[PDB]
Formats: C-alpha cells, sequence, structure tokens
RNA sequence: AUGCCCCGAAACCCCCGGGCUACACGCGCGCUACAAUGGGCGGGACAAUGGGACCCGACCCCGAAAGGGGAAGGGAAUCCCCUAAACCCGCCCUCAGUUCGGAUCGCGGGCUGCAACUCGCCCGCGUGAAGCUGGAAUCCCUAGUACCCGCGUGUCAUCAUCGCGC
RNA sequence: UUAAUUGGAUUCAACGCCGGGAACCUCACCGGGGGCGACGGCAGGAUGAAGGCCAGGCUGAAGGUCUUGCCGGACGCGCCGAG
C-alpha cells in the first residue's frame, strides 16, 4: 500500500485550482483583489473587513 | 528633493499625518508644497445576499474607500530625521523616495 | 479507385516523416503533432509499433480518444474505449488525420417513447 | 456549523474514460429578423464606468484575416486596455424571399489549454433554411425616465446572446 | 432516452436561479483501477514487522498484485472495540 495515490495532482487553472480559505469550497471565489474567498463568506464578512455599505 | 505618498481608510488619520508634517516643515522653516489629495480608489463589491437560488434575486453592494495624499518637500537633515520620526499610525501606509 | 491522400499513395505515406505528414494534415491536427503526444499516446505508439513489427499478439486496448490516426497504423484493429467496454475499430487507410476516439460513439440513438404525464400543461 | 440516523473499508480518499452538451415533443426569459423610419461600399465626428505581475502591453517588423516575433512604459492622476456605436456626408441597390434575413453543411488557416472527437473560440472562400408585422392573451415604464446605441467588469488557460454597472 | 444523462426550486415569491459561461478538476452521476482504521487488545515477529525497489507478466497505464532476488531493521486491519 503506498502513498503515492490519495494525492490531489497538481492543478494550475480551472475551478479545482482555487479555494475558500474559509470555507474551502470550489465554486464562486471571489479574485477581485486576491480575496480568495466564498460568496457567502465575504458577505457574512464584509462590515468587518473594513467594508461598508454607503449606498 | 524629497516625494512622500501617505495613504489610508481613514480620512481623520490621513489629516493627523498631513498635520504633523506640515506642521514639522514649518518649524524647520523648509518650504514645503501643499498636500496633494489623489482620487479615492473605492473597491466595489457586489454580491448576492441569498446563500441558495430561490426568491427573488438582491444584491448588496459593498464599498471600501482608500484615500490619497501627496507631499513634496526640499531634503535636508534635521527636516528628514523628523519626517522620518512620523508617528505613522497602524491605518496609514507612508512611502519615502529622492528625486 | 487506388486511395490517394493529398496526391500521395499510402506507400509513400509510410516512408514520409512526422513533420510532413503533419504538414499535409489539417491545421488542427498538425497543431497537435507540433506540440507532441503525450505520454499516454507515446505508449500506445509504441505498443502499436511492437504490434506492426509482429512483437505484440495481445489485442490492443487504450483510453486514448485524443489519438489521432497516422499511416503506421492502417490496416489493425485498435480497442478504444468509450465509457463502459472497448469498442474495437478496424483502421482503414482513409481514416488517417482523424482522432481515435470519432470511431467509438458514447452515447446510443435515442427512440422516443410516449411523452409522459407532465409533458405538456 | 450542527442534533439524530446511516457507510465506515464502504457512501471514505486519489487516476484514467464517459455523462451533466442526448432529442418525435410542451413552456419561460432573450438574440437575430421579417427591410427604404433600410442593406452594401469609401470618408467625417463625440463618451463614461472600471481593470492591469507569469498581468496590461504602446512602438517597430511579418501576414489577406485570424494571428505570429522583438519590445518601451506601467504595482498606477505618469504607461496601457482606449481614436466605441447609434449619428453625418458621397455612390449603388428601388419594394423584390431581393445586394433583406443569416440559420445549415464542405474545404482550408489559427489560438487557449497536459488534452479540443464526444464537447471550445476565431478567420477566408463556397451554399443559402424558415421569416413579407404575428389570434386569444399578456409584459415594462411618469423625465435624462421609457425606447434605441455601444463599452467596462464578475465568471476566465480559452469561451458572454448572461448578472452587475457605464 | 440512456450506464449515467447527478441534484435543489413549480402562481405571484420555480425555469440566463443555486452568481450553475461543467473538455480535465468542479462532481455530487456512470464502467474500471488503486489506496487509509488515531488510540487500546488477540496471533504471528527480530534465526524477520510495517514499508522499497532493478528487470519483466497482469494492466488503458501503474512494485496496485505477480516470477527474480535484494534494502527494512520493529512492528501488528489478518481479527475485536473505537475513530
Ligand atoms: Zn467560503
Amino acid at each position: 500500500a503506498k502513498a503515492d495515490y490519495n494525492k490531489r495532482k497538481p492543478r494550475k487553472f480551472g475551478k479545482g485550482a482555487r479555494r475558500c480559505i474559509r470555507c474551502g469550497q470550489y465554486g464562486p471565489i471571489i479574485r477581485i483583489q486576491g480575496l480568495m474567498l466564498c460568496r457567502h463568506c465575504f458577505r457574512e464578512v464584509a462590515p468587518k473587513l473594513g467594508f461598508r455599505k454607503y449606498e | 528633493k524629497a516625494r512622500i505618498k501617505i495613504a489610508s481608510t481613514n480620512v481623520r488619520s490621513l489629516d493627523e499625518v498631513a498635520n504633523q508634517i506640515k506642521q514639522i516643515a514649518e518649524r524647520t522653516g523648509v518650504r514645503m508644497s501643499g498636500p496633494i489629495p489623489l482620487p479615492t480608489k473605492r473597491i466595489r463589491i457586489t454580491t448576492r445576499k441569498s446563500p441558495d437560488g430561490e426568491g427573488s434575486a438582491t444584491f448588496d453592494r459593498w464599498e471600501l474607500r482608500v484615500h490619497k495624499r501627496l507631499i513634496d518637500i526640499e531634503a535636508d537633515e534635521r527636516a528628514m530625521r523628523q519626517i522620518m520620526r512620523i508617528r505613522v499610525p497602524e491605518d496609514v501606509t507612508i512611502e519615502i523616495e529622492l528625486i | 479507385k487506388e486511395f490517394r491522400y493529398r496526391g500521395y499513395t499510402l506507400e509513400q505515406l509510410m516512408n514520409m516523416s512526422l513533420e510532413e505528414l503533419a504538414r499535409l494534415f489539417p491545421a488542427r491536427q498538425r497543431r497537435s503533432l507540433k506540440r507532441g503526444l503525450t505520454p499516454e499516446q507515446k505508449k500506445l505508439l509504441r505498443k502499436i509499433r511492437l504490434a506492426k513489427k509482429g512483437k505484440y499478439k495481445k489485442p490492443i486496448r487504450t483510453h486514448c480518444r485524443d489519438m489521432i490516426i497516422l499511416p503506421e497504423m492502417v490496416g489493425l484493429t485498435i480497442y478504444v474505449h468509450n465509457g463502459k467496454e472497448f469498442v474495437p475499430v478496424e483502421i482503414k487507410p482513409e481514416m488517417i488525420g482523424h482522432y481515435l476516439g470519432e470511431f467509438a460513439p458514447t452515447r446510443k440513438k435515442v427512440e422516443h417513447g410516449a411523452p409522459g404525464v407532465g409533458a405538456t400543461r
């Protein structure tokens, strides 16, 4: 039983090369300024990250 | 000559640093170019509110504003030591270059 | 009529090199050949060359649906994967320049039945 | 995130290949059109919002186009994306399934990507399918709004008939 | 319809929605291949335990397993609990 298996192969592009640092998701990743945050995480987080809803 | 660029997310801290630099220049007696307010950088991110697909689509626009000021001074020993002795609050970023 | 590709005989294609064959091939095949073969394609090509030499009597099977047929593999039977089984394909001289996966369909022809209860309003 | 239930060497974890892209048919929201309140050809004008490091790339050479080689500058009020379209002038077409309409296939040339057949986008030539204004019914809109016209960005190695904005 | 064509949502408030423009990945579906039981106990074990390999067979390709031997020197999924 070798360990060569069970390992994610290197990936440089596609949906499999980006994950939410806080959630680990694979879908709606925000890369606007290198946030690398999922949509839901960013929504729940914006007020305290310095972002504001002025209007 | 020395060009200093100071940027922050807080206008009050921005103005505090600018006023400190102005006071240093005035006390040293060196002519100073007024603080140039560069255009504010507004990072806007629009996100869907719902975590699911059901319901009418609603969005929220989260905006982060960064304010920038520029100053130009003529290099001097005491003036530059005093400037390097600036408070530079946590939320303010300062860059100094020579020309 | 005798088979001819771009005015060349099968023996001429045999004697030709990879670069000239890529030149004769369409743009997509030429670009693929210029960029080179994947390791799986290289292994398949080695196996096919051994079979042509006659030292590999076992049936040839592979998952290389992206392999591009070459004149050197004309006249052999290659079993190409399609999802369930390795469908056999007899490489005729005229398949040259086409992908290996174009002759191993993955889906099944559909014979539609009567519409269901929710088909209409 | 989490209670209960369940698999627990399988429902756990990785590798190739296929599918989510199938297609007698019903429906929603849209794009293109059914032409003169126009199509084609040459010429003349005018923006804004935003983005840029394995990134944007001016500028020169090569090519008929797609595109290919070198490469200044720019971590940005300094460089670039970026000399928009609708619009205006001059010529052809003159009410015709047509110089309208651009589906559908053939051949050939490229780009991204480890990989382009299932199942990508672009380009030259060739053909030219319904459609000649639409029943019942039904939708949005009170001022720089509605309608028309294009562009930025999110998704991105490539791909925008989409969302959010200009 | 198929092997699958993975699922959620059905009046306003489902159907360019799940930011869902899916070649690989995403992936949850389908055919096949391989691989983990922390921590306590039961046997075999240092005159031999996990684990690794040069050549080749099986294989779509793979010391994944197998013929050829050789490194490794302390462990133990072949079983009971738990994870
Ligand atoms: Zn997240």
